[PDB]
Order: structure tokens, then sequence, then C-alpha cells
């Protein structure tokens, strides 16, 4: 049986669940209150698939999840919502005050007290699930509880589990636009766990994010609703092998065999092709040479850094919908023969195809259009060293004056931790170019 | 200064020694993984002497005052090596407060110290934090200033806290 | 749960409590005699934060009365909301202070700082998880300062680890109403350097500018004043109420405000502000409020920011808005006015957004600066001081209730060492 456990930490970790809940939930046809029409109306088949919920004896489906939050409000405003009937009620609500964009908070002091319930939680949903695959766990960056209790998770889950594959969808602070002043240390004191215990970590930007609803949804004043609901996207695409049918499927485990050269280089960035409006899906073809093209194009990344200032070392495109291997395998080599996308001298293979016949769905009161096919690409880099060099020199300027540092050193943390951490980060830069390096 | 401060005269060896004694009883001290006699304190050793000269026509009594301080801080504590945790934690953290805001005023003062010294002699204003602990504030002039002050620091040969032993030797470089 | 317990102190900290429990109370739906009549499912479900329940579906507020003039209590219980507090909480004496610190903090205070410090705890012990605590009070006044500091001492003695924000009203250049001024205050500032976390600058002089040039009214009392600080305070504690898009305790914008642990001396600023009469023409929205939340003559501490530099900023809005909006006007704010803000600290602006606006408004905002401008304040009141006290101009009042010199040089001296800090910051060009 193939089946994976989310995890949300924090609030944008909670509303990118909510998103990702509510496709799902649409997607296997499953009400809000659980209940499945579709079992009784078919009598048969197999529509509450297992890979992300759980089928009761009363006919209900439970979802996999673990929602945890230090704030009660977040997770409070989904118990009292439209899916209160949904989740499990153990949704971990630590009731206190929050990390406060602190990492030692949520690292040290108050990150414990609540990490025990969470492990025994888990240890529950692994307990019931048959064939694991893997945990995907969603938090931020910048944010206390993200961070910190992120890194606390993680650890204790490396130690317990070990060796099911972890995968991470971050968002990480963005070069222009952030919403705290305390961001830089956060997310670089993240550096450890991002590095050592994760297997696989997906980054996200909100900038280029809204830069993508600008120029090709036409939406202008974009909120975070359609942020959650195309990083849902990315990830019911990436994991729709685990449940549909297709010519060619790709579990996690073959995912990641093509997709990190090496144990301290797994960074990639991820790309949606068909990101289109309900008017412009009109007057255009959408074939599959249009989006693998527009996948590769650098206004549509999801990060902001530009591919071209680096070389490609790997590709996992997962396509969707009505598609035929002869027009991928021409849309590859058409690739290929461009001189602007330059992949590395020692990986001549350069590709992962994946095709699942399910094309992707819509939500109801949603911006994306409605399409025939669709395309997501997972593309491991070395431009995404670029942006974090940016990061760090914020960093810099502020730790030449330890500035804010008291309130870390008052919460536990030692003061050389910081330095540590800056160590590490720039070991990791150093090994996103030394490998980009033509061999001799 | 410190107000209400028990300032005890003393006439011979024995006495200060039974004072010392009594006073390093006194101190707050509690175990950790990293030392069982782990301090939870700083500790401040005053010794008030007066050196005094008599002479009926010419000479000045009371010719000498000088003030003898050592000065034993408790030292940077990490919480994974301590195993620290409720108020054996609490306490560190303050430790380490009163040690961050010190290695700042260090490395300010050093700065101040060598920059009108050596770049021109401008003098124009440098703030440096003393106000922003308590340890910083008793020893304003210990640590700069009317007095003649030495640093003695102190290492550990193990390679596991070679990333922490450095740190010190880096500020004794700027001592 | 996090909840916040409420401390009144002196005239002018009764006044504006009594305002301010009008305006959060009306949010709320709380009728005056105690009950619930509101219309929203959202306004009980954190009603925790400042009020506990009574036995008959009321609602009683978590709030301390302190004074040693009788009178101000009983306008306090003769008024529109006097029965909603109760009984128990009017801690007061006799023989007021008459405007003098000593009597304050040492001869009078000393002996009424034990029930009300009984009262504190047990509406302390009471509460399911206590945040922090929040006092109003004068500094240029008597028993309002003396009490208030002799509190904040005790309080931060008991109760380390929680928040203790204040809302201080401060003496002015042109505006004067009593002669030992400066006295008070600077005693007063010493005293709450050390045991604050946060701390609001109100002054009269920016509020009666506001009135007259922003919201055109000719003839202003206290009344409108109370009004435009409770209208502040309901502002900054939003996020602990009402959900939101992103979400803004207390202690974050105490960590994301406070790069170091004396630099604490905060400049409120709210809008929308429109006068009555200019309501039909100007539209509303984001980078309405932006513009007016950064404008100069919107502060409430008549000190300047474009004579410094801002250390940081917070800017906290409530209403249905885009984030991408509200982070492209904070960033164009940051680049436009380059000059103004702080070279070794990138993007000095906190971000917090509540989908609940008030309750007559589609769209709100309110703006916590931290610059060096406020030494300006600070100096005034120095400069005062020492005119005073080179000659001892009235020290035998103070001497007489057991103080000394030594006390004033010392107040004197820090606020002179907190002034330097702000400074050092200040100036551009960090390099010779
Ligand atoms: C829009 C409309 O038709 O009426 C508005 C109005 O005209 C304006 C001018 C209001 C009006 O404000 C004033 O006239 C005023 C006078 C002196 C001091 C302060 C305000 C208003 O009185 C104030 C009043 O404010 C509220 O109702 C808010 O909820 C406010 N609560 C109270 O004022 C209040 C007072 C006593 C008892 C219960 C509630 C509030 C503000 C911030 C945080 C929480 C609550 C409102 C919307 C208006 C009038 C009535 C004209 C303004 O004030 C506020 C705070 O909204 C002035 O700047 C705004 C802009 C508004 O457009
Ligand atoms: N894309 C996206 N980003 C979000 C969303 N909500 C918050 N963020 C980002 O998260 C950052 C900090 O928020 P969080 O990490 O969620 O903070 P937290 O998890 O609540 O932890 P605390 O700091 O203790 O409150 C912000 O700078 C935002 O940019 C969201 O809904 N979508
Ligand atoms: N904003 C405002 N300020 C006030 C009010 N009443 C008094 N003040 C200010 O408080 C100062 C007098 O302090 P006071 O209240 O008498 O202090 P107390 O004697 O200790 O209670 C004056 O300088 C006034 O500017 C009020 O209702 N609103
Ligand atoms: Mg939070």
């Amino acid at each position: 049986m193939r089946e994976c456990i989310s995890i949300h930490v924090g609030q944008a970790g909670v509303q990118i669940g909510n998103a990702c809940w509510e496709l799902y939930c649409l997607e296997h046809g499953i009400q809000p209150d659980g209940q499945m029409p579709s079992d009784k109306t078919i009598g048969g088949g197999d529509d509450s698939f297992n890979t992300f919920f759980s089928e009761t004896g009363a006919g209900k489906h439970v979802p996999r999840a673990v929602f945890v939050d230090l704030e009660p409000t977040v997770i409070d405003e989904v118990r009292t919502g439209t899916y209160r009937q949904l989740f499990h009620p153990e949704q971990l609500i630590t009731g206190k005050e929050d990390a406060a964009n602190n990492y030692a908070r949520g690292h040290y002091t108050i990150g414990k007290e609540i990490i025990d319930l969470v492990l025994d939680r888990i240890r529950k949903l692994a307990d019931q699930c048959t064939g694991l695959q893997g945990f995907l766990v969603f938090h931020s960056f910048g944010g206390g509880t993200g961070s910190g209790f992120t890194s606390l998770l993680m650890e204790r889950l490396s130690v317990d589990y070990g060796k099911k594959s972890k995968l991470e969808f971050s968002i990480y602070p963005a070069p222009q636009v952030s919403t705290a002043v305390v961001e830089p240390y956060n997310s670089i004191l993240t550096t450890h766990t991002t590095l050592e215990h994760s297997d696989c970590a997906f980054m996200v930007d909100n900038e280029a994010i809204y830069d993508i609803c600008r120029r090709n949804l036409d939406i202008e004043r974009p909120t975070y609703t359609n942020l959650n609901r195309l990083i849902s996207q990315i990830v019911s695409s990436i994991t729709a092998s685990l449940r549909f049918d297709g010519a060619l499927n790709v579990d996690l485990t073959e995912f990641q065999t093509n997709l990190v050269p090496y144990p301290r280089i797994h960074f990639p960035l991820a790309t949606y092709a068909p990101v289109i409006s309900a008017e412009k899906a009109y007057h255009e073809q959408l074939s599959v040479a249009e989006i693998t093209n527009a996948c590769f194009e650098p206004a549509n990344q999801m990060v902001k850094c530009d591919p071209r200032h680096g070389k490609y070392m790997a590709c996992c495109l997962l396509y969707r919908g009505d598609v035929v291997p002869k027009d991928v395998n021409a849309a590859i080599a058409t690739i290929k023969t461009k001189r602007s996308i330059q992949f590395v001298d020692w990986c001549p293979t350069g590709f992962k195809v994946g095709i699942n016949y399910q094309p992707p769905t819509v939500v109801p009161g949603g911006d994306l259009a409605k399409v025939q096919r669709a395309v997501c690409m997972l593309s491991n880099t070395t431009a995404i060293a670029e942006a974090w060099a940016r990061l760090d020199h914020k960093f810099d300027l502020m730790y030449a004056k330890r500035a804010f540092v008291h309130w870390y050193v008052g919460e536990g943390m030692e003061e050389g931790e910081f330095s540590e951490a800056r160590e590490d980060m720039a070991a990791l830069e150093k090994d996103y170019e030394e490998v980009g390096v033509d061999s001799v | 200064y410190v107000e209400d401060l028990s300032k005890l005269a003393v006439t011979s060896y024995n006495d200060i020694q039974d004072l010392m004694d009594s006073g390093n009883k006194a101190r707050t001290v509690a175990a950790t993984n990293m030392n069982e006699t782990s301090s939870r304190s700083h500790a401040v050793f005053n010794i008030i002497f007066t050196q005094k000269r008599h002479d009926a026509e010419t000479n000045i009594t009371t010719e000498k005052v000088s003030k003898i301080s050592l000065v034993d801080l408790a030292g940077s504590e990490r919480a994974d090596s301590t195993g620290a945790k409720g108020t054996r934690l609490k306490e560190g953290a303050n430790i380490n407060k009163s040690l961050t805001t010190l290695g700042k005023v260090i490395s300010a003062l050093a700065e101040m110290d060598s920059g009108p010294n050596k770049n021109k002699k401008k003098k124009k204003t440098d703030f440096i934090p003393y106000r922003d602990s308590v340890l910083t504030w008793l020893l304003r002039e210990n640590l700069g200033g009317n007095s003649r002050t030495a640093m003695v620091a102190a290492l550990s040969p193990a390679d596991i806290n070679y990333d922490e032993t450095l740190s010190t030797l880096r500020y004794a470089d700027r001592a | 749960m996090r909840e916040i317990v409420h401390i009144q102190a002196g005239q002018c900290g009764n006044q504006i409590g009594a305002k301010f429990w009008e305006v959060i109370s009306d949010e709320h739906g709380i009728d005056p005699t105690g009950s619930y009549h509101g219309d929203s499912d959202l306004q009980l479900e954190r009603i925790n934060v400042y009020y506990n329940e009574a036995t008959g579906n009321k609602y009683v507020p978590r709030a301390i009365l302190v004074d040693l003039e009788p009178g101000t209590m009983d306008s306090v219980r003769s008024g529109p909301f006097g029965q909603i507090f109760r009984p128990d909480n009017f801690v007061f004496g006799q023989s007021g202070a008459g405007n003098n610190w000593a009597k304050g903090h040492y001869t009078e205070g000393a002996e009424l700082v034990d029930s009300v410090l009984d009262v504190v705890r047990k509406e302390s012990e009471s509460c399911d998880c206590l945040q922090g605590f929040q006092l109003t009070h004068s500094l240029g006044g008597g028993t309002g300062s003396g009490m208030g500091t002799l509190l904040i001492s005790k309080i931060r003695e008991e109760y380390p680890d929680r928040i203790m924000n204040t809302f201080s009203v401060m003496p002015s250049p042109k505006v004067s109403d009593t002669v030992v001024e400066p006295y008070n205050a600077t005693l007063s500032v010493h005293q709450l350097v050390e045991n604050t976390d946060e701390t609001y600058c109100i002054d009269n002089e920016a509020l009666y500018d506001i009135c007259f040039r922003t919201l055109k009214l000719t003839t202003p009392t206290y009344g409108d004043l109370n009004h435009l600080v409770s209208a502040t305070m309901s502002g900054v504690t939003t996020c602990l109420r009402f959900p939101g898009q992103l979400n803004a305790d207390l202690r974050k914008l105490a960590v994301n405000m406070v790069p170091f642990p004396r630099l604490h001396f905060f400049m409120p600023g709210f809008a929308p502000l429109t006068s009555r009469g200019s309501q039909q023409y100007r539209a509303l929205t984001v980078p309405e409020l932006t513009q007016q939340m950064f404008d100069s003559k919107n502060m409430m501490a008549a000190c300047d920011p474009r004579h410094g530099r801002y250390l940081t900023v917070a800017a906290i809005f409530r209403g249905r808005m885009s984030m991408k909006e509200v982070d492209e006007q904070m960033l164009n704010v940051q680049n436009k006015n380059s000059s103004y803000f702080v070279e070794w600290i990138p993007n000095n602006v906190k971000t917090a957004v509540c989908d609940i606006p008030p309750r007559g408004l589609k769209m709100s905002a309110t703006f916590i600066g931290n610059s060096t401008a406020i030494q300006e304040l600070f100096k005034r009141i120095s400069e005062q001081f020492t005119a005073m006290f080179r000659r001892k101009a009235f020290l035998h009042w103070y001497t007489g209730e057991g103080m000394d010199e030594m006390e004033f040089t010392e107040a004197e001296s820090n606020m002179n060492d907190l002034v330097s800090e702000y400074q050092q910051y200040q100036d551009a060009t960090a390099d010779e």
C-alpha cells in the first residue's frame, strides 16, 4: 500500500494545508463532512484512495494529517470552519503564547511540552499506515514556530524513523519584501535542520508567486489564498503518481533517485507551466511543447533566482492529462537543442519523465482555468545559491552589531551558535559551486 | 557602587580566610553535565587598602587608598551539552546575557581606545553600552578608566570544544 | 489563552482607561449593565482577553483603578460605564500626592501599594495564561507617575517573564499645567527605562495639533484626546482577539521593534482621520492608509521623524485587504524615504493584518514607530531640569519627604545616557 503523512507547522503550514485538503477533497469526491456519495453511487472501485485518507467502518474518511501551531487562533479557525467535521479532533494546539519570531522560544523553551504529543500522534498515524512512504512537512522560515519546532520535529523524526523519506515545502524569505525584522536570523538558524535531516526540500518565494499572479492570471491584488492554491497544485502534481494510473508512474523513492546527485545538494526549484486565466485559456493550444517551454522560462520560476546564471544538474517532469510519449520526447529534444539552457558536463542523461492520466482539477471559486494538459517541472540547479547569498548578506548586516541578539540569548541560546550556523551555510554555498565546475 | 554593602574590618590573615570560606559557602552553586559544581552567579571580591604616613610637621596621613577587585564570572553555556531544564536553564540564560553584553563592551572599548589612539586623536564621540547589564555597570571603572586591570582566560584542551574555545581567544586577542 | 491585566493610575490614566473601556466594549458588544447584545459570533470567541465571566452571563472587565484623591473615582462611577467595573477594584486613599513625586513614590503610595498588589495578585491568579500588563498614567503629574513607577517596579519584581506595557502622557514644550513637571518627568523616565518592555509616548500638543489640523474640530476637550488614545490602545492588541491572515502578538512587536533593551520608546499613530467633512471625497484603500501613517503631522508624540532615523516601525492593518498591496506599499515607503531608515537593519518594517475592521469602518491601520527623534523630547526635559536643579528651585518639597540630591543626579545621568544612546545611531555615514 502507498501512503504518506502530511505535517503542517505554523500559520503558513496550516493555511497551505487548508488549500491542499480542499484540493484533495475535491479531487477524490469527498464531501466536507467526510462522506463519499460515490461509494453508494457506484458500488465498486476505489475512490477514497488511501494515500491521504483513512476509511472507518461507517464510510467516513479521515485525513492523514497532523496540524501543529503554538497560536490557538489559526487552527481554531479550522475547528469552527467549513471542514470542522473532516479532521480528527486531535489538532495539537499549544494553549500558550507563540514563538514570537524567535528560534529559541520555538526550539528550546516553549517548543517542548508539545513535541511529545505531536510525536505520539504521528506514531499512531504511522501504526495505522501500511507501507508508509514518507512525510510531507509544511513550514515557513522566518517565523519562530516554523523554524524552531520544525527543527525539533525533524530531529526527533530522523532519530525515530530514519529510513523513511522526508520532504519539505518551505517559504524562503524574499529578497526585497518581508513581514518581519528578524527574518534572517530565523532563516539562517534552520540550515542545520534543512541540510542534515531533510531528504529533499522545495523552496518557494512570495514575490515570485505574486509576479506569476500579476502577469499570467491578471490578478492585480492577490492574497495568500492564491499562493496557497498554487502550492497545493504543486504538491498534488508531485504526489499524483501514488494515486492514479499512468503510462509512466514515478513514486517518491525513484523520484528522489534521479534528482539528488550528492547528499548535500537536495534543494531543487519547482515550476507549474499552464498557470493561465479563464479568458486567456482560449486563443492558445496549450500543447505539450508550449508547457514544456514555459516551464523553463526564467519569468515563471517560483523563487527569485535566474537559471541562466547557473547550470541545470537534474530535471524531473511530471505530466498530467492527455499526454503521449512522442510529444514529450520531441519537447525534450527541442530543449536540449537550445543553447541558453546549460547542462553540466557530468550528467548526459538530463531528464526524468513521468506521465499520469488524471488531469488537474479546478477548485470552485478559483482562478486557474480548466485545462486538458499540465506539467510540473522540478529542477536541481546551481542558481539557487545566488538567492542564499543575498540572505547571507542581510544576516551579516545585523550580526556585526549584535542587534536583536539578546532576545535569542535570553531564552537559552548561546551566542556562538549564531556564528556556527553562518559557517555551516557558507560550507553549503561552497558545495553548490565546486559541483558546477567543468571537469578536467 | 552598591548601597548597604557589609564592609567588614579585618586585622589578620586568619580572619579574612574565615570570611573567604564563609563567602564561598554562601555562593549559589548547582550541578550540570558540563561540571558537577557549575557556578550560577558572578562574584566580586573587593579589598579596600589604606596606607598612612604620620608626621607632626609636614607629611600627610592617609597617603594612599587602593581598591583590589578580584572578579570570577560564570561562564557561557550551551543548552544541548549542559542539559539544563527549568530553573537551571533560566539561570543560564541570564548568565549568557550578562556575558554577551560584556563581550560587546570589551569590543566597543577596544575599538575606541584603538581608534582615538591610532586614527588621528579626534575623540568626537563613542558610546560604550555600560548600562545594558548590572555586571558591566558595576565594573565601569574596572573594564576602563581609573584602574589597572588584568584578564585571565581559561581554555579547554578538548577537540570537541574547539568552536567555543577559539571564541574566548578572540576576545582575549582584543583584551 | 492569552489575556491582559489592566492598571490605571492618576486622573489622566483613570479617564483614558474609562474611555478605552467604552471603545473595547463596543467592538465586543457589551451592554453598560454588563450583558452581551452583539450580532457577530466572533465577538465572544476571545472575550476573555479583557473580561472575566460572571454568573449571570455578565462580563466584568479585568481592570484595576488606583488613585490617592477619591474624587476621580466618583467621576468614574457616576458615568456612562461606571457600573461595569467591580467595586472591589476601586483602590484609593486620601490626601493625594499634590503633584509631588516623593509623596507618590515614597511616603503616601508606599501604604496603598500593598492593597493594589493584593488586588493585582488576585486578578492574576485566576488567569488561564497571563500574557502581560499595561498601565495608563501621566509622567508630569503626582500620584500617577509615582505610583505607576512603584507598581511597575513591584510587578517586574514578582512577574519577570510577563510583558509590561505602558501608555505615558509626558510634558510638552508649550502645553504646561504644573510648575514642577520636569522633576516628575525626569524621575519617572529614570524609573521606566529599567523596568519596562514597551512605552508609548503621548503628548497633548500632538493630539491638539491632530484635532485642529486633521479633524478640523473647533472646541476639542479631553474626550477627543482620550478617544484617539483609546483607538491606539485597541489597535495595538487587535491580533490577540480576532483572527487574521498574519497575526502579530505583543511579543512579536516587542521582539521586532526593540534592537537593544534600553531603546523601547515608541511613537504611535492611527489612520484614517477625516474630519467628518472630507469623508465623501477621499477613496479608502491601502495606499491612503500608508500615506497617512507615515505623515509627520499624524504622530502623537510631537517629534518630527524627519529629524532622525527610523530604527524600526510596525504597521497593524485591520480589514479585508490583499497582502501583496501591503508588502508593495511598505517596500515603496522604505525605498523612497531612503535617508530616514537605518542602514544595518534590512526590511525594518513589521507587518500585521487582521480581517475584522472597526464597527464603522471598512479599513483601518495603526502605526508604531521607534526612531531617534524621540531624543529631542528627553533633551527638552533635561534642559528644563537643569534650569531648576542648579538653583534648587523647589527641592525642599522633595527632600522633606525623604529624598536627596543623589537620586536627582543619578536620574539626570541616566536620562543623558539614554539620550546619548539614541544619537549614536542617528547620524548617517557610520564610517569617517
Ligand atoms: C464613517 C462614518 O460615517 O462615521 C465615522 C466618521 O465619520 C469618521 C470621521 C470617524 C469619527 O471620529 C471622530 O469624529 C473623532 C472625533 C474625535 C476623536 C476621534 C474621532 C466618528 O466619530 C468615530 C466612529 O468610529 C467608530 O465607530 C469606530 O468603531 C471607533 N469607535 C468609536 O469611535 C466609539 C466611540 C465611543 C463608543 C463606541 C465606539 C474605533 C476606532 C478604532 C478602534 C476601535 C474603535 C466612526 C467610524 C465615525 C464617526 C462616528 C463619525 C473617525 O474616527 C474614527 C476613530 O473612526 C475620524 O477619523 C475617523 C474617520 C471616520 O470617517
Ligand atoms: N505563501 C504564504 N506565505 C505565508 C503565509 N502565511 C505566512 N506566510 C509567511 O510566513 C512568514 C512568517 O509567518 P509564519 O512562519 O507562519 O509564523 P508562525 O508559523 O505563525 O510562527 P510565529 O512567528 O510564532 O507566529 C511571513 O513572513 C510570510 O511571508 C501564507 O499563507 N502563504
Ligand atoms: N490626554 C489627557 N491628559 C490629561 C487629562 N487630564 C490631565 N492630563 C494631563 O496630566 C497632567 C496632570 O497630571 P495629573 O493627572 O494631575 O497627575 P496626578 O495628579 O498624579 O493624577 C497635565 O499636564 C495634563 O496635560 C486628560 O483627560 N487627558
Ligand atoms: Mg504564529
